[PDB]
RNA sequence: GGUUGCGGCCAUAUCUACCAGAAAGCACCGUUUCCCGUCCGAUCAACUGUAGUUAAGCUGGUAAGAGCCUGACCGAGUAGUGUAGUGGGUGACCAUACGCGAAACUCAGGUGCUGCAAUCU
RNA sequence: GAGAACAGAAAUCUCCAGUAGAACAAAAGGGUAAAAGCCCCCUUGAUUUUGAUUUUCAGUGUGAAUACAAACCAUGAAAGU
RNA sequence: AAGCUCGUAUCAGUUUUAUGAGGUAAAGCGAAUGAUUAGAGGUUCCGGGGUCGAAAUGACCUUGACCUAUUCUCAAACUUUAAAUAUGUAAGAAGUCCUUGUUACUUAAUUGAACGUGGACAUUUGAAUGAAGAGCUUUUAGUGGGCCAUUUUUGGUAAGC
């Protein structure tokens, strides 16, 4: 009958990429991470100690604790009409820096910058984000561009 | 389903003004079985406005019909007469955002004319009335109103 | 190769190469992901390793750390700097190898501050003995032993490098069972042996056992200890002085030089061939065939 | 015992190959896929024509096999057995099933039954090359060939020179230069990729310029 | 060139394969003794033949491995057996060479009754200096083919020094 | 710029075949008293740096080279796909509308970058 | 692949090539090359205390597992494990 | 059902932006595994026949196996590549920055780590759209045979299965 052990199904997900098999390299072991860094996790199907759970595979939580060779992280995951909170223990293997707010870091020092650039200057403050505009007008030319006219194509067969 | 609600068309036949950009863009994009829409003239914005126009004060929707009732609600970011809604509206003005939400949807009858097609819910491109029909949106929405 | 040999389109493009450090046979990985990668709970605290590594008779000493952008020298000290503090022959044997990481250990214990506190075995009998912590103080400078590829022999000398640093000051952690002088069979150190090559008494006693058995071959070897007229007896004060002169002085001199990095870049690129461009080999192959195609 | 091939046309399932997982399967009842002058040198036979499926479905083994016959069977006796090549261009990979018949639906996976080849649209079922000079003694070896199949096909002209990839001049520039060499039925090109040494042992009559 | 590219015996190998564990062999491992100088190593089966009458780890034969000055007295010595003539064949693409003798009597060696007669096999590997490249632990590297030992490199070697012949075509 | 020790990314670093390498280094290389390991001082251990060598290692350069990396309105807006219709067709299937959009192919261009420390005509 | 007396398709000896095409009790799938495979050396962490966590879930139990804390040990020159 | 604590607060079966995860569709097979049509060129002291032979580790045909570069065709339990739709996190006052206390943890180290005291910048304070508000607590009914349509889809020749 039924099967739905640990690694059930889980076949090409951790799986190894293709020409990257082998000793992990020891840049992931200089990272360092404290209490409240958003990770990533992805299993590495070659470190079976402190594997993340199928279903955490893809998924991004906070540290919430630091351990010898680990990290403690806290996901949201949602059972029934409602998430509950999760705590995995997971090996440094299996987690990486999140760039999911690198964007905004990156926001603020800049827009703590144009505000005193700004400020301190007579103001014209202007720092949210707009989404893409519509075009405005615009004169194009024929100078070196005359439209050529083109038609549909008869039926054909290359064969 | 979403979509449709959070522009307020919850009912049919009922109008709303859409300050156009890529994150409305593809909210357009999601409805267009069930909408039709385009690009409204002055002429239509100005009597969307003046014969079923109505605003949103505590809840409750209340006619136009007086200059001191938009004064009185949208008179704080400027605006103090029915022509200065009008005015925030069709140039979409700084203050677009309040200005419209301000109106509630407004509520058209069935056109007058008839829908110009035997079946509505194909796109205009195929001879159905849905989607963008661009300027001629103004044609259908003077036979509602 | 031969025919039914060499290699396809299929094996190349499914190869997967090693680390580079593999492929050159230098790094082993197993070992340095062990000796570098830290509690993680110790946060950016490095992890430094004491790296002896023997070139054919050169012995270098780092004191390095790791960074993900690359290692990182603490100190470095190298056996040919010995001439500096009186030795001048047998720079890659034992007592080559435990002062030269007595001068890595005083060196660096030195520019961290630990010089006067910390001084280690000053005496030296062979006696065995980790630096312990002095009370309420500074906790010693720690580090580790890497080996590299060194087979762990009991005698070899890379433990004789250890031991000059953990005689220095450094705080190495280190048994005993590899030094020269450890019974085999009874687990016990004999100290009287372990001094002998701390001082070299195993390159003095072959020297006076070499004096009347066969003088053929104590010239061949052993020839510049004649030319300098250092016979056996004073192998010893040679390196117990060398002992003194480092701790009085280690603060690494660089050379003088000569010649600036540019002028060495001078001359090195003089030698150094130079790529070919596409339209240069465009015209070495229609070249081709005009020769080998147009018939002679 | 056959069920009528109308039980199978359409294309319901995912492709059974034989397989370890399969592994007690019919053979094929068509076996040969090359008859006619399979020997023949490229520059012998340009002309080429298709029989091409104009359905998503699925071709027993058996009509293939017997069309396979037909239409050798019409080519030979009209315009020889040298006189042509005959390619079938699909293989019967897929495997049907069948509920053999106490039980009655209660476990149903069956047995294989025999083979057929799944079909697209415009998919080639037959490519025959000949000589221009035999165009409608093979159309009409095609043409007959098509009762023994579901669905419509229908015969197309090619524009390529036989079993060749490049169509009629494009193939004779090629070769009234120099880059063409035969191999066994099928050809060679010369690349200006790779060694020049063993590109120029190959290929001598090229790096002329011209004949 | 040639400067140290010499052509030096890496070593050479003997060896004694026997159909039997027990009495037969440790005397023909007694015979590798005393003539190696050496105590020599046993090699056991590996897998089962009935038809061989082995098993599998039965310990089937000796042989032992001799290098330096040691390797030329008896390279030399069955040499001489083999009155220095070997064959094309013999030769292997990589370099060595190889022959056999029955009776291991015919180099030095008594005879007694106590040992019996026994075949041996003399496998001689060649090599030049900066062999250690692929042997040492470190830097592990490839020999270059400037330096690689060929067949023609040592046949000519032996035809040469030994003043032996090669034969057949 | 060379080189060495320790490295990071881990083929633009690999593979096959040739040729070139100053100076230093590295290397090969000599030895068997001592610690130490072997069937074998080949490996591994020690001693010398003396007796020898660029031959190999190593580094670089050549090749309409194999591989690999990158690019492109090359293929292709193709295959596939979310959404729509009382669209076509007996069916199998297939067009159209508002969107998203490959892989192979083909052509061009590349063939390690770089961190710390010591050293070098 | 090419080499060596008896010796053959298969015995034991040597060299070359070799991305794993082997092996790791067992089903299969993941994983692994100075190893996770093969040879050897030393051993009992297959131990002691009581919590947290993941899968299955009601976020009960059971099974199995993960990362720590407090011990006592093992091995290794050591980082460690 | 009863409410309770609050109120523009916080809220979202939606979009946008930024950053992940995935091996389906397609594709591929002169790329690995596995299948499969055809020739062509190689290689034998080495599967067998066979003419010459006293034999040959002989020569010559021959058919096989292998190898080379090619050729037609395929995969739910094959795959380098790799969509669309779905899917994790983030878009600030619980924020950013400065000065420098606490400890038995941790560092070679007043080094770090965690928690802080003091100070500097207000709503264009950090995307969109919406919000008849948001949060929270107790207790209890009925139900626990389901069926149908488009699309995906398994078994079956098929079914109003
Ligand atoms: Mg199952
Ligand atoms: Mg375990
Ligand atoms: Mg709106
Ligand atoms: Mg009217
Ligand atoms: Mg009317
Ligand atoms: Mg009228
Ligand atoms: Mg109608
Ligand atoms: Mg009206
Ligand atoms: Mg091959
Ligand atoms: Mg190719
Ligand atoms: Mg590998
Ligand atoms: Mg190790
Ligand atoms: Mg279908
Ligand atoms: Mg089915
Ligand atoms: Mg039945
Ligand atoms: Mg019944
Ligand atoms: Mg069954
Ligand atoms: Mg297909
Ligand atoms: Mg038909
Ligand atoms: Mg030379
Ligand atoms: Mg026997
Ligand atoms: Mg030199
Ligand atoms: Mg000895
Ligand atoms: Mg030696
Ligand atoms: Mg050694
Ligand atoms: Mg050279
Ligand atoms: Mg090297
Ligand atoms: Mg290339
Ligand atoms: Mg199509
Ligand atoms: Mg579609
Ligand atoms: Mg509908
Ligand atoms: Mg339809
Ligand atoms: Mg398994
Ligand atoms: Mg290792
Ligand atoms: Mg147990
Ligand atoms: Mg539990
Ligand atoms: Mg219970
Ligand atoms: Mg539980
Ligand atoms: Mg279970
Ligand atoms: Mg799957
Ligand atoms: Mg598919
Ligand atoms: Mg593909
Ligand atoms: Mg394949
Ligand atoms: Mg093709
Ligand atoms: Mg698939
Ligand atoms: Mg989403
Ligand atoms: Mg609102
Ligand atoms: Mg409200
Ligand atoms: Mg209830
Ligand atoms: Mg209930
Ligand atoms: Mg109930
Ligand atoms: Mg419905």
């Amino acid at each position: 009958g039924k099967s739905h052990g640990y690694r059930s199904r889980t076949r090409y997900m951790f799986q190894r990429d293709f020409r990257k098999h082998g000793a992990v390299h020891l840049s992931t072991y200089l990272k360092v991470y404290k209490v409240g860094d958003i990770v990533d996790i992805k299993a590495n199907g070659s470190i079976q100690k402190g594997m993340p759970h199928k279903f955490y595979q893809g998924k991004t939580g906070v540290v919430y604790n630091v351990t010898k060779s680990s990290v403690g992280v806290i996901i949201n995951k949602m059972v029934g009409n409602r998430y509950l909170e999760k705590r995995l223990n997971l090996r440094v293997e299996h987690i990486k820096h999140s760039k999911c707010r690198q964007e905004f870091l990156e926001r603020v020092k800049a827009n703590a910058a144009k505000r005193a650039e700004a400020k301190a200057q007579g103001v014209a403050v202007q720092l949210k984000r707009q989404p893409a505009q519509p075009r405005e007008s615009r004169i194009v030319s024929t100078e070196g561009n005359v439209p050529q006219t083109l038609a549909p194509v008869p039926y054909e067969t290359f064969i | 389903r979403k979509v449709l609600q959070l522009l307020r068309l919850t009912r049919i036949n009922s109008g709303t003004f859409v300050k156009v950009t890529k994150a409305t863009l593809e909210l357009l994009k999601l409805i267009e079985p069930y909408v039709a829409y385009g690009y409204p003239s002055y002429s239509t914005i100005r009597q969307l406005v003046y014969k079923r126009g109505f605003g949103k004060i505590n809840k409750q929707r209340v006619p136009l019909s007086d200059n001191a009732i938009i004064e009185a609600n949208l008179g704080k970011y400027g605006i103090l007469s029915i022509d200065d809604l009008i005015h925030e509206i069709i140039t979409v003005g700084p203050h677009f955002k309040q200005a419209n939400n301000f109106l509630w949807p407004f509520k058209l009858s069935n056109p007058s004319g008839g829908w110009g097609v035997p079946r509505k819910f194909k796109h205009f491109i195929q001879g159905g009335s849905f989607g963008n029909r661009e300027e001629f949106i103004n044609k259908l929405v003077k036979s509602m109103n | 190769a031969f025919q039914k040999d060499a290699k396809s389109s299929a094996y190349s493009s499914r190869f997967q190469t090693p680390f580079r450090r593999r492929r050159e046979g230098k790094t082993d990985y197993y070992q340095r992901k062990r000796l570098v990668t830290q509690h993680k709970a110790k946060y950016n605290t490095p992890k430094y390793r004491l790296v002896v590594r023997f070139t054919n008779k050169d012995i270098i000493c780092q004191i390095i750390s790791s960074t993900i952008t690359g290692d990182v020298v603490l100190a470095a000290a190298y056996s040919h700097e010995l001439p500096r503090y009186g030795i001048t022959h047998g720079l890659t044997n034992w007592a080559a190898a435990y002062a030269t990481g007595l001068l890595i250990a005083r060196r660096t214990l030195q520019k961290l501050g630990l010089d006067e506190t910390y001084k280690g075995v000053e005496e030296v009998e062979g006696e065995y003995e980790l630096t312990e912590a002095v009370e309420d103080g500074p906790r010693p400078f720690k580090v580790f032993l890497d080996i590299g590829l060194q087979r762990t022999t009991t005698g070899a000398r890379v433990f004789g490098a250890l031991k000059g640093a953990s005689d220095g000051g450094l705080y190495v952690p280190h048994s005993e069972n590899r030094f020269p002088g450890w019974d085999f069979e009874t687990e016990e150190i004999d100290p009287e042996l372990l001094r002998s090559y701390i001082f070299g008494g195993h390159v003095s006693q072959y020297m006076e056992e070499l004096a009347d058995d066969d003088e053929e071959r104590f010239s061949e070897l052993f020839k510049g200890y004649l030319a300098d007229d250092i016979d056996a007896d004073s192998l010893e004060d040679i390196y117990t002085s060398a002992h003194e002169a480092i701790r009085a002085d280690p603060a690494f001199k660089p050379t003088e030089k000569k010649f600036t990095k540019e002028q060495y870049a001078a001359e090195s690129k003089k030698y150094r061939q130079t790529k070919l461009s596409k339209e240069e080999r465009a015209a070495r192959v229609a070249a081709k065939i005009a020769a080998l195609a147009g018939q002679q | 015992a056959r069920r009528p091939a109308r039980c199978y046309r359409y294309q319901k399932n995912k492709p059974y190959p034989k397989s370890r997982y399969n592994r007690a399967v019919p053979d094929s009842k068509i076996r040969i896929y090359d008859l006619g002058k399979k020997k023949a040198t490229v520059d012998e036979f340009p002309l080429c024509v298709h029989l091409v499926s104009n359905e998503l479905e699925q071709l027993s083994s058996e009509a293939l096999e017997a069309a396979r016959i037909c239409a050798n069977k019409y080519m030979t006796t009209v315009s020889g057995r040298d006189a042509f090549h005959l390619r079938v261009r699909v293989h019967p990979f897929h495997v049907l099933r069948i509920n053999k018949m106490q039980q009655g639906m209660r476990g149903a996976w069956g047995k294989p039954h025999g083979l057929a080849a799944r079909v697209d649209i415009g998919q080639i079922i037959f490519s025959v090359r000949t000589k221009d000079s035999n165009k409608d003694v093979v159309v009409e070896g095609l043409r007959r060939a098509r009762y023994k199949f579901p669905g419509q096909q229908k015969i197309i002209l090619s524009k390529k020179w036989g079993f060749t990839n490049l169509d009629r001049p494009e193939y004779l520039k090629k070769r009234e230069a120099g880059e063409v060499k035969d191999d066994g039925a099928f050809v060679k090109f010369l690349s200006k990729k790779g060694s020049l040494e063993n590109n120029i042992r190959e290929f001598p009559e090229y790096f002329a310029a011209q004949a | 060139q040639n400067p140290m590219r010499d052509l030096k015996i890496e070593k050479l190998v003997l060896n004694i394969s026997v159909g039997e564990s027990g009495d037969r062999l440790t005397r023909a491992s007694k015979v590798l003794e005393q003539l190696s100088g050496q105590t020599p190593v046993q090699s056991k089966a590996r897998y089962t033949v009935r038809t061989f009458g082995i098993r599998r780890n039965e310990k089937i034969a000796v042989h032992v491995t001799v290098r330096g000055p040691k390797a030329e007295e008896i390279l030399e010595r069955g040499l001489k057996v083999k009155e220095y003539q070997l064959r094309d064949r013999n030769f292997s693409a990589t370099g060595n060479f190889g022959f056999g003798i029955d009776e291991h009597i015919d180099l030095g060696i008594k005879y007694d009754p106590s040992i019996g007669i026994f075949g041996m096999d003399f496998y001689v590997v060649m090599n030049r200096p900066g062999a250690r490249v692929t042997r040492r632990k470190r830097c592990k590297g490839t020999v270059g083919n400037s330096h690689k030992t060929t067949k023609e490199d040592t046949v000519s070697w032996f035809k040469q020094k030994y003043d032996a012949d090669v034969l057949d075509k």
